C-alpha cells in the first residue's frame, strides 16, 4: 500500500 | 472513442499509446490501470487516476488500495467494472490487463457503490 508518485503516476506497492 | 471513460477523451490516442508502450518497456512487472468513477455514482471522485500496480497483485488487493485512496465512507460498498463486468476477485491485475487492455495499452477500471453490471 506504499505511495509513490513518479512522472505523474501512482505506483501503489503491495504494501 | 467509447465515450465512457474521461481519460480517453482528455488525451489523444497517440499520446496514450506512446505512454503505455513507454511505461510497459520500462516497468514490465507492473500494469498501467486507469481508475475512474461511474456515471453520477454517489461516491467521492478519485483525483489520482493513473495507477501502476504490480502484475501478480490481485483484484482483492486492488479493492483495498483504491478504497483507501477514495477515503470512502464506511457504509458504502465498492464494485469494480472491467468492460462493465465485475472482475473476479480471485484474479490478478496482470491477467485482467492481458485480457482487457485497450489499443492504448491501458486497463480501464470503473468503481461504483452499486453493481451496474456483473452479477
Amino acid at each position: 500500500g506504499s505511495e509513490y508518485e513518479e512522472d505523474g503516476w501512482t505506483v501503489l506497492e503491495p504494501d | 472513442g467509447s465515450m465512457k471513460f474521461q481519460y480517453k477523451e482528455d488525451h489523444p490516442f497517440e499520446y496514450r499509446k506512446k505512454e503505455g508502450e513507454k511505461i510497459r518497456k520500462k516497468y514490465p512487472d507492473r500494469v498501467p490501470v486507469i481508475v475512474e468513477k461511474a456515471p453520477k455514482a454517489r461516491v467521492p471522485d478519485l483525483d489520482k487516476r493513473k495507477y501502476l500496480v504490480p502484475s501478480d497483485l490481485t483484484v482483492g488487493q486492488f479493492y483495498f488500495l483504491i478504497r483507501k485512496r477514495i477515503h470512502l465512507r464506511p457504509e458504502d460498498a465498492l464494485f469494480f467494472f472491467v468492460n462493465n463486468t465485475i472482475p473476479p476477485t480471485s484474479a490478478t491485475m496482470g491477467q485482467l490487463y492481458e485480457d482487457n487492455h485497450e489499443e492504448d495499452y491501458f486497463l480501464y477500471v470503473a468503481y461504483s457503490d452499486e453493481s451496474v453490471y456483473g452479477k
